[PDB]
RNA sequence: GUGGGAGAGGGUGGUGGAAUUCCCGGAGUAGCGGUGAAAUGCGCAGAUACCGGGAGGAACGCCGAUGGCGAAGGCAGCCACCUGGUCCACCCGUGACGCUGAGGCGCGAAAGCGUGGGGAGCAAACCGGAUUACCCGGGUAGUCCACGCCCUAAACGAUGCGCGCUAGGUCUCUGGGUCUCCUGGGGGCCGAAGCUAACGCGUUAAGCGCGCCGCCUGGGGAGUACGGCCGCAAGGC
RNA sequence: UUCCCGGGCCUUGUACAAGCUGUACCGGAAGGUGCGGCUGG
C-alpha cells in the first residue's frame, strides 16, 4: 500500500509528531521513497526536511539495525 | 571457565575472509576463529565452506567454555554470510536473534581507487 | 625488409620493426662506423640493423637476452662473419671485460642499439655510470625522452636525466623517425640520439653523492621556488634554513628561481657551496 | 553432442546368467573384437570364484560392483585462468561405467599370470572390500571432500 | 506598485550523526591483509575480530529523481542572519524610458604558485612485490582553511543575444482560476509545414524573418618564429 | 557448451589499389599516472 493512505490527516512541518513521522521510515531509520510514501514532490521535500530536523532533536533514529537474516 | 552460558557472536564477513568472534553479553570476547585458523590459505579463506568451518569451530570452542545460546550479529557482505549463519544455527547453540550491523559511511572518508567511480 | 619480413616470420611459425631500408643506413651514417670502429649492438632483434651495419662494420658484437630469438640469428646472418653473439644481459654483464677481450684487436667501439624504451634508459645510465672507454652511443629512444636527454635548461624538458648525461657525456637529437614506418603504428614518435663521452666529469667531482642528492632535491617539486624545494626535500634543512639563505647569496643564485631554470655550472657551484658549509 | 541427449545403447542380456551387467563386463574385457575369448575368461573366473567361495559367482560379482561405485568425483574446471577440481555427484550410469573400468584395470594390473585367475582374484578382493579397484575408488572420493571449497562452482 | 510562490542561487556565523585513522583501558590468541592466483607488508614488544573512553581532519548516506537554482563556472546534513535573480495574479502608476555592444571593468572547474596554518582518508613523483603496461603494499607534493596570484578545457546543447510568426501528442517541476478542464513559466521525448550533404532539427528550431556583435578563406609547417602586453614562474593573449 | 579451434547470425570500433582533453609530474615512456571534464564509446 502507501504510507499516506495508511494514515489520517496530519501536518508535514511538525518536527515533534514522532508517532506519525516514524511511519515514513523503513525498518532501518531511512526515509522511504515516494514509491512507498505516496506523496507529491513538494510533500516529499517538506517531509524529508522535517525528518532531518527531528533526527537532530534526537526523536528519530539516524540509523538502526534490521532484525533479519 | 567463564561459564557465561549465554553470549553473542560477531561475524565479520569480508570478500577475502570470514572471522567469527564469540563474546560475553558485556562484549569482551571469549573465543574466536577464522578461515585461516582451520588451515586454508589464500583465496580458499573466502569460500563459503571456509565460513562454515570457521563458524563450527568457534561454536565448538564456545561450548567448551560452557555457552548454551547466543545472539548473532553479522557485519559486512562477504561470500560467507549466509553459510556462516546457517552453520552457527544448527551447531547446537540456540540462536535467538540475527542482526545485520553493516557499518557504512554517511559519505565520509574518500574510498580507495578500486572502490571509487561510484555515482 | 617488408616483403621478406613476412616470409621469415611465417617460415618459423611466428615487436616493432624498421622494415624500411634507407633510414637504417642513415642512423649508422650519423653513427659514423667504419673498418676503424667496432659495434656493440644490444637490440639486434631479427638482425635487420645488423646486416646493413656489418655491410660496413669492423667488428660486430650482439647481445640477445632471450634464446627463443637465438635459433634464427645464425641462419639469418649466415653470410656475415663479423657477428659474435653474447647471450648475456648487458645490465647483469661486465662490459669492461668484453671490451678488453673481443675488441682487443679492433680499434674503437660505438654502441648502436634498437631496443624497447622501458629497457632503454637504465641501460644507457649504466653504460654511463661505470666509465667505460668507448667512443659513443646511438639509440632511438622515444623522442619525448631524447629531448629530455638534451634539454636546454628550460622548456619542460630540463629535468634530472639532462644533468646526469650532460655531466657524463654530450647529447644532441640526431634524427626524427616519422611514425607508421613500423608495421604496427606505435601511436608515438621516436628520435635517434647520439651520446659522445668525455675525458673526466663536465664539472667538479667534489662529491658525486651530494651532487646527485642536491639534483634530486631541487627537482622533487618541479613547480616550486628553489628555496622551498631545499627547505622541504633536503634532509632536515628546516633548522638549516638560514644556512641555505646564506649560501645562496654568495653563489649569486636567487631563492625564488625555480631550480628547473639552473645550469650544470650553477648546480656544481651550489653542490660545492652547501657541502663543507651545511656540515 | 550439442543438440541431442545421446541415448544409451541397449546391450543384449547374457545367455549363461541372463543379465546385462555381465554383458557390459565382458565387453569391458573384450579387446581387438575377440568376444569369445572374453566370455571364456569371465566364465573361467566365475568357476574359480564358485570353487573357492561358498555362494554363487553372480552375487559376488554384483556386490563387488556395488562395492566399487564412487559417489564424488573431481572435474577439471577453468575459472579466472585457474584450474580447479570441482566436486560433482556421479549418476548411476557413470557410477557403473567407472566401476567396471576400474575393476578391469585393477585385475589386469595383478601379478598373476592367467587372466581368469586375475579377474577372479580382483572380484573376490573387491567383494571383501580391498584391492586396486576399491583403493582407486577411495582415492577418488578423498580427492573430493578435500577440496569442497570449490563446490560452489556448481558446474 | 500591491499580494503571494518555488528553489543544492551566494556570503557569514553555529552545531549533528555515520564512517576511516590514531591514542588510552578491558577481554582474548595466532594469524591478519591482499590477488585471477600470489607476493611485499603488519603481527608473540600480542596483530585481526570485540567492547568502552578520548583526539583530529575531511565529506555529508537514506530522501534523490530523466528533479531544482544560477549568466557561465558551478551549487546537496541542519539552524540563524545578511543578500542576488525569477514566476504568477490584480491590470493600479510612468508613457518608447528599447535591443545589441569594438574597447573597458568584473566573475571564471580542475591542475599549478607565494605568504601562514592544517593534515584523517586518498594520492602524481618516488620506494618496494608479483607479472611489458596492468595489478598489490607504502608514500612527498597535492587535496582543506585565510589572504594574494594564475585565467585554461571535450569552459559542450561542439548551437551568440533580443523580438515576432508557423499542426499537434505525451511525461514532468512550479503558480492562478469558473478545478472532467482552462490559462502562465521552466525541463524532457515523438512528430505537421519547412530546413539539411546526410545524420538529424522541428514553438526550448538547425523553419520563416528583422537588428547588433564575434568568427571562417585548403592541409602540414604551427598556436611555432619574431615583436608587443600580462605573470613570481609555469605560461596566457 | 565454461574454456581450445573453425564457420554463421544480431549488435558494435578501425581499414578497403573505449577513447579524447586542460593541467602537473615521470632515472622500467612503443607511453604511464594524479586531479577534474566530455561522449565525439
Amino acid at each position: 500500500a502507501k504510507v499516506k493512505a495508511t494514515l489520517g490527516e496530519f501536518d508535514l512541518r511538525d518536527y515533534r509528531n514522532v508517532e506519525v513521522l516514524k511511519r515514513f521510515l523503513s525498518e532501518t531509520g531511512k526515509i522511504l521513497p515516494r514509491r512507498r510514501t505516496g506523496l507529491s514532490a513538494k510533500e516529499q521535500r517538506i517531509l524529508a526536511k522535517t525528518i532531518k530536523r527531528a533526527r537532530i532533536l534526537g526523536l528519530l533514529p539516524f540509523t538502526e539495525k534490521l532484525v533479519r537474516k | 571457565k567463564r561459564q557465561v552460558a549465554s553470549g553473542r557472536a560477531y561475524i565479520h564477513a569480508s570478500y577475502n575472509n570470514t572471522i567469527v568472534t564469540i563474546t560475553d553479553p558485556d562484549g569482551n570476547p571469549i573465543t574466536w576463529s577464522s578461515g585461516g585458523v582451520i588451515g586454508y590459505k589464500g583465496s580458499r579463506k573466502g569460500t563459503p565452506y571456509a565460513a562454515q568451518l570457521a563458524a563450527l569451530d568457534a561454536a565448538k570452542k564456545a561450548m567448551a567454555y560452557g555457552m548454551q545460546s547466543v545472539d548473532v550479529i553479522v557485519r559486512g557482505t562477504g561470500a560467507g554470510r549466509e553459510q556462516a549463519i546457517r552453520a552457527l544455527q544448527a551447531s547446537g547453540l540456540q540462536v535467538k536473534s540475527i542482526v545485520d550491523d553493516t557499518p557504512v559511511p554517511h559519505n565520509g572518508c574518500r574510498p580507495k581507487k578500486k572502490f571509487r567511480k561510484a555515482s | 625488409t617488408p616483403i621478406r619480413t613476412k616470409e621469415i616470420l611465417k617460415k618459423y611459425g611466428f615487436q616493432n620493426f624498421l622494415i624500411d631500408t634507407n633510414i637504417l643506413n642513415r642512423i649508422v651514417d650519423h653513427a659514423e662506423v667504419t673498418e676503424k670502429t667496432g659495434v656493440i649492438e644490444i637490440g639486434p632483434g631479427i638482425g635487420a640493423l645488423t646486416e646493413q651495419l656489418a655491410k660496413r662494420a669492423k667488428k660486430v658484437v650482439a647481445f640477445e637476452i632471450d634464446q627463443r630469438l637465438l635459433p634464427i640469428l645464425k641462419d639469418t646472418l649466415s653470410p656475415y662473419e663479423n657477428v659474435t653473439v653474447i647471450h648475456q644481459d648487458v645490465l647483469k654483464a661486465d662490459v669492461k671485460s668484453v671490451i678488453e677481450e673481443q675488441f682487443q684487436d679492433c680499434d674503437e667501439i660505438m654502441v648502436v642499439a634498437n631496443l624497447p624504451y622501458y629497457v632503454t634508459t637504465p641501460i644507457i645510465m649504466k653504460l654511463l655510470e661505470e666509465h667505460l672507454p668507448l667512443k659513443g652511443i646511438v639509440v632511438m629512444l622515444q623522442k619525448e625522452v631524447a629531448e629530455r636527454m638534451a634539454a636546454d635548461p628550460s622548456s619542460k624538458e630540463y629535468g634530472s636525466l639532462s644533468i646526469a648525461v650532460q655531466f657524463y657525456t654530450e647529447a644532441k637529437t640526431v634524427m626524427i623517425v616519422p611514425k607508421t614506418v613500423f608495421v604496427p603504428q606505435p601511436n608515438v614518435d621516436s628520435a635517434v640520439i647520439r651520446l659522445i663521452l668525455r675525458d673526466g666529469p663536465a664539472v667538479d667531482v667534489e662529491n658525486e653523492s651530494f651532487f646527485f642528492q642536491l639534483i634530486k632535491a631541487s627537482f622533487a617539486q618541479r613547480r616550486k621556488t628553489l628555496l622551498n624545494n631545499l627547505v622541504n626535500n633536503l634532509p632536515e634543512g628546516k633548522a638549516q634554513k638560514s644556512t641555505i639563505e646564506q649560501v645562496l647569496e654568495e653563489t649569486n643564485i636567487d631563492g625564488k628561481r625555480r631550480g628547473e631554470s639552473l645550469s650544470i655550472e650553477e648546480f656544481a657551484a651550489l653542490s660545492n657551496g652547501l657541502y663543507k658549509a651545511l656540515f | 553432442a550439442r543438440r541431442r541427449r545421446a541415448e544409451v545403447r541397449q546391450l543384449q542380456p547374457d545367455l549363461v546368467y541372463g543379465d546385462v551387467l555381465v554383458t557390459a563386463f565382458i565387453n569391458k574385457i573384450m579387446r581387438d573384437g575377440k568376444k569369445n575369448l572374453a566370455a571364456r575368461i569371465f566364465y573361467d573366473a566365475c568357476k574359480i570364484i564358485q570353487e573357492k567361495t561358498g555362494q554363487e559367482p553372480l552375487k559376488v560379482f554384483k556386490q563387488a560392483v556395488e562395492n566399487v561405485k564412487p559417489r564424488m568425483e573431481v572435474r577439471s574446471r577453468r575459472v579466472g585462468g585457474a584450474n580447479y577440481q570441482v566436486p560433482m555427484e556421479v549418476s548411476p550410469r557413470r557410477q557403473q561405467s567407472l566401476a567396471l573400468r576400474w575393476l578391469v584395470q585393477a585385475a589386469n594390473q595383478r601379478p598373476e599370470r592367467r587372466a581368469a585367475v586375475r579377474i577372479a582374484h580382483e572380484l573376490m578382493d573387491a567383494a571383501e572390500g580391498k584391492g586396486g579397484a576399491v583403493k582407486k575408488k577411495e582415492d577418488v572420493e578423498r580427492m573430493a571432500e578435500a577440496n569442497r571449497a570449490y563446490a560452489h562452482y556448481r558446474w
